[PDB]
C-alpha cells in the first residue's frame, strides 16, 4: 500500500490531465460549431424563408 | 432603423423597436405587422385589352 500509493498518484494526476485536455478541446470546438449553427439558422431565415 | 432581414427583429414584418435595460443585458421590444384575415381570389398574370 504505501509504495503503491505513490505510483498510483502519479498515474491519477496524469490521467486527470488527459481528461481535462479533452474537455477543453471539446469546448473550444463546440464554440466553433455554435457559430456555424448560428450562421445556418440565419441563412434559413433569410435565404429560405 | 427598419430592418428587412427576415425574423431578425421578430416574427412578422418589422416596423420598429424599443430597447429596455436589464441587469447584465438588453431586452428588445420588437413591433411587427402581421397579416390577419385573408380571402381567396382568382388570379391572372396579365390582362388582354386590345
Amino acid at each position: 500500500p504505501p509504495e503503491a500509493e505513490v505510483q498510483i498518484d502519479r498515474l491519477i494526476t496524469g490521467r486527470l490531465q488527459s481528461l481535462q485536455t479533452y474537455v477543453t478541446q471539446q469546448l473550444i470546438r463546440a464554440a466553433e460549431i455554435r457559430a456555424s449553427a448560428n450562421l445556418a439558422a440565419t441563412k434559413m431565415s433569410e435565404c429560405v424563408l | 432603423g427598419q430592418s428587412k432581414r427576415v425574423d431578425f427583429c421578430g416574427k412578422g414584418y418589422h416596423l420598429m423597436s424599443f430597447p429596455q435595460s436589464a441587469p447584465h443585458g438588453v431586452v428588445f421590444l420588437h413591433v411587427t405587422y402581421v397579416p390577419a384575415q385573408e380571402k381567396n381570389f382568382t388570379t391572372a398574370p396579365a390582362i388582354c385589352h386590345d
